[PDB]
């Protein structure tokens, strides 16, 4: 897609969250599994609907360029940042402004993604550069685009 | 010095070391054979996977994919009734001579619906679905080329083909057990029982399944090629006409037998245990109504077979009619609608004939009358499932692959000549297959290429100059004579390449043909000696005006109508090569999938893997040229789950807790592989020849060496599973606001 080649590089990591099998393809169930995982609800009209516009192959399935077209729309420069504070607030569950090892844990099991809770400590001692033990924008941010 | 595969006169391959390296050959020792050596080309002795035990799916999760590590890969999963294996997209199918117990099953068929190459053990099924789900959403036409030996077991996979794609995806309604009781109603009048084979095919066969713009059925169409017309006369010892006499003269009642004059086999001269003849002409009869033959019909067919029965009967003596021979006359002109007379008349005039051109004339009726009937019941079976229009088939190709025989007459020649055909479509396709796999995957530049055999081709068909062409002239002309024939190919393709003469042979058997009476033909599989006695009078179909006229003439409506589509002269060669050229205009416009089946052994025996002659079919089905080509680049393929299950135990547990692909990706960044050699593919690793099996030496290193690569990436590793989690967020909430912005 016209997006950064480092943009499709993280992007194409993210798709593998949903093509568990890989596989190389996901169908409406992996889209509607992984956006409840992240505390979004559609509904199968939505996800069949949405799926409609990248699929002129018809067998209900989609691979990375075309899930990389279907994320794709008429955007403003302010709505791309918004989207990134929404992203940090998936993990800010209490909106405190920092993510916590247990705000992780949440997050990271929701996606089954397999850790222990030494490993969640660790990832937030990484991410954490002031050293206070939990992660800000800032710091989610810097390690986005790591 | 690890230990290779090296030649084995029985086995194929065998277990050995290299105890000496020469500039040609190499010098091996057999396994717990001190002291014993043989010697190999270079060429023939090859790598071998270190675990003796392992079995894998698709071989080309070898460390080393060669013809070698192949025998021994399906010879392991032969002997655990594991029959389907893959290369790649191609299914190699062993004959297990015994019904293996749940796979044939509709429950297995339900299984296999919907599911990839790979998701599901390798089976004939899940080449059948791909040609399904590959023609519905490409919206292309499929074929299913099924290849090998007599015996192999192309007739019972291109019928479990037919299974499959009418239990899943057919109408519920009679046209799907229309589909499926077509070719056992052609195995009554078109196979035999052979000495390879107790249910031999004894003609080729192209059998298509046609749907609609919604990949419904419609129905279906088949294609038959070289009826074997010497078998309705003469067949070896040990050997049988077709089934439908036989099933005839078991099952037929009281009335029919009567009306008929049926007798047991033994009491027909063109007639020759395990073989249910009875219970088979009970199944023909329901195969018969099913696809809609009504009793007038039935009736009208075992009339001709009868017919051609008695006919066989007729002797004669220095000529004129034997009087033992006086009922048979009778009997076959009744059944034919012909004059008693008229018929004696034709089997000995001109004008007058000796016993054995009167045998000759008999025998010319026979065939050409048994062979009508063989394409009216071919063309009766059409019109059971017929339609007007369709958008799209899967068809099913079932023919006669190269063979072995002490004497090549016209019958292989034909054989042969199809198989180079083939062969040529199917060294394009895997090619083809080949070229995709590198573009999709990001292997780079292919430079992978096979040696074309449009030389071979153009010798036998090409107009004017080639063999086809020759050898209808030499039947044209006043006195044709088979060395006539013979010298003017040896003049005409002197220079050619793929053509040699007897005399040049390093067997004396070959030698001893005269130049005049065979040629060498060198075939994709190897140089064949035809002998090209009798190949003037095999290349002529065409019966005798006065034999013609006769059942032209007949009474009966039936007979008449067999012939109601006809120098006396028709080209079989050449009619073989327009029907040829036909089928291949449609598998050209085709994707195409292969099976390769194979005879497991010559004794018709379960648990009995004959390495050499496996070895030798594997040869001669184009399997080594496709490994030749896959070898150019990258043979070895696992993808990432297959990866982390083999090598998860050689790692910290902190990496067996990722995922399959982020575990490979983290592997990589630590070994520090090279992009050259290992290609981290869409969802498989992709290796270079040699290169999976370094990787796995690596893996199977010094444990603490490998944790410290591990630990050298820690920081890398825990920012990649941050930001998988983060742009997964980012997605989620990018695909929640292209909800909104829909509405
Ligand atoms: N998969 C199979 N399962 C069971 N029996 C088989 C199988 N394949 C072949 N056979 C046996 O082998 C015989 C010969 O196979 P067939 O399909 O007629 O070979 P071909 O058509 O290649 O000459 C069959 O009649 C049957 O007895
Ligand atoms: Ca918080
Ligand atoms: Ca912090
Ligand atoms: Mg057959």
């Amino acid at each position: 897609d016209q997006l950064t080649e480092e943009q499709i590089a993280e992007f194409k990591e993210a798709f593998s969250l949903f093509d568990k099998d890989g596989d190389g393809t996901i169908t409406t169930k992996e889209l509607g599994t992984v956006m409840r995982s992240l505390g979004q609800n559609p509904t199968e009209a939505e996800l069949q609907d949405m799926i409609n516009e990248v699929d002129a192959d018809g067998n209900g399935t989609i691979d990375f360029p075309e899930f990389l077209t279907m994320m794709a729309r008429k955007m403003k420069d302010t709505d791309s940042e918004e989207e990134i504070r929404e992203a940090f607030r998936v993990f800010d569950k209490d909106g405190n402004g920092f993510i916590s090892a247990a705000e992780l844990r949440h997050v990271m099991t929701n996606l089954g993604e397999k850790l222990t809770d030494e490993e969640v400590d660790e990832m937030i001692r990484e991410s954490d550069i002031d050293g206070d033990g939990q992660v800000n924008y800032e710091e989610f941010v810097t390690m986005m685009t790591s | 010095g690890k230990p290779v595969w090296a030649p084995h006169p029985t086995d194929g391959f065998q277990v050995g070391n290299i105890v000496d390296i020469g500039p040609d050959s190499l010098t091996i020792e057999p396994l717990n054979q001190k002291g014993k050596t043989f010697l190999a080309l270079i060429n023939q002795v090859f790598p071998a996977e270190e675990d003796s035990k392992k079995d894998v799916e698709d071989n080309c999760s070898l460390m080393y994919l060669n013809e070698a590590t192949l025998l021994h890969n399906i010879k392991v999963r032969y002997s655990k009734d594991r029959i389907y294996t893959y290369v790649a997209n191609i299914l190699i199918a062993v004959n297990p001579y015994f019904d293996i117990p749940k796979i044939y099953s509709s429950e297995t068929i339900k299984s296999y619906q919907g599911k990839s190459l790979g998701t599901m053990p390798p089976h004939v099924f899940a080449i059948a679905d791909k040609a399904f789900r590959d023609m519905k959403v490409l919206k292309l036409s499929q074929s299913i080329i099924v290849s090998g030996e007599s015996g192999a077991g192309k007739t019972e996979n291109t019928k479990f083909v037919l299974r499959y794609l009418t239990e899943s995806y057919g109408t519920g309604q009679d046209i799907d057990d229309r589909i499926v009781e077509a070719n056992p109603l052609l195995e009554a009048f078109g196979n035999a029982k052979t000495v390879r084979n107790n249910n031999s095919s004894r003609f080729g066969k192209f059998v298509e399944i046609h749907f609609n713009e919604k990949s419904s059925v419609v129905g279906g169409f088949v294609s038959h090629y070289l009826l074997e017309k010497s078998r309705i006369c003469v067949q070896g010892k040990e050997e049988r006409n077709y089934h439908i006499f036989y099933r005839l003269c078991a099952g037929a009642s009281e009335d029919i037998r009567e009306r008929l004059h049926l007798s047991s086999p033994d009491n027909f001269r063109y007639l020759n245990p395990l073989l249910d003849d009875h219970g088979d002409f009970i199944r023909m009869c329901t195969a018969m109504k099913k696809i809609g033959l009504d009793d007038e019909e039935k009736l009208d067919l075992f009339r001709v077979v009868a017919g051609v029965l008695h006919l066989g009967n007729i002797d004669f003596e220095e000529c004129n009619l034997k009087n033992k021979s006086t009922q048979a006359l009778e009997y076959c002109a009744e059944l034919l609608g012909l004059d008693q007379d008229d018929l004696r008349v034709s089997l000995t005039t001109m004008v007058p004939l000796k016993v054995e051109q009167a045998n000759n004339a008999r025998d010319a009726l026979a065939k050409t009358v048994y062979s009508h009937l063989f394409d009216h019941v071919v063309n009766r079976v059409n019109q059971c499932f017929p339609f007007e229009t369709s958008s799209y088939f899967i068809g099913v190709l079932d023919i006669a692959g190269f063979e072995y025989f002490e004497h090549n007459s016209f019958e292989q020649f034909c054989i042969n000549y199809c198989n180079e055909k083939l062969q040529q479509f199917f060294n394009e396709r895997i090619l083809k297959e080949e070229q995709e796999l590198y573009q999709k995957e990001g292997l780079g530049v292919n430079e992978v290429h096979y040696v074309d055999n449009q030389d071979c081709i153009d010798l036998i068909e090409a107009r004017l100059v080639g063999i086809l062409d020759i050898l209808d002239e030499e039947n044209r002309l006043p006195q044709p004579s088979d060395q006539h024939f013979t010298s003017a190919v040896h003049q005409k393709h002197k220079d050619h390449f793929r053509l040699s003469i007897p005399r040049k042979s390093k067997l004396a058997i070959h030698r001893n043909i005269r130049d005049d009476e065979g040629f060498i033909i060198r075939h994709f599989a190897g140089a064949v000696c035809y002998e090209t006695t009798q190949f003037v009078e095999k290349n002529n179909d065409a019966l005798h005006m006065s034999l013609e006229s006769l059942i032209c003439e007949s009474r009966d409506k039936f007979i008449r109508e067999l012939f109601e589509s006809s120098l006396s002269f028709i080209s079989v060669g050449n009619k073989f090569k327009t029907q040829l050229n036909l089928l291949l205009d449609k598998l050209r416009s085709t994707g195409a999938s292969f099976i390769r089946c194979i005879k497991p052994n010559l004794k018709m025996t379960s648990h009995h893997f004959e390495g050499a002659q496996i070895l030798s079919q594997l040869q001669c089905s184009g399997m080594v040229s496709v490994l030749d080509l896959m070898q150019g680049g990258f043979p070895s393929r696992a993808s990432f789950h297959e990866l982390y299950n083999m090598y998860k135990k050689y790692m910290p547990d902190k990496l067996a807790r990722l995922d399959p692909r982020l575990f490979c990706k983290a592997l990589f960044k630590a070994l520090g592989l090279n992009e050259i050699d290992y290609k981290f593919g869409l969802t498989k690793v992709f290796f270079r020849p040699g290169k999976f099996a370094e990787f796995d030496q690596i893996m199977k290193s010094d444990p603490d060496h490998l944790a410290e690569l591990v630990k050298r990436v820690n920081h890398w590793l825990i920012c990649s599973r941050w930001k998988k989690v983060q742009w997964c967020s980012l997605s989620v909430i990018k695909l929640k606001n292209k909800i909104k912005y829909r509405a």
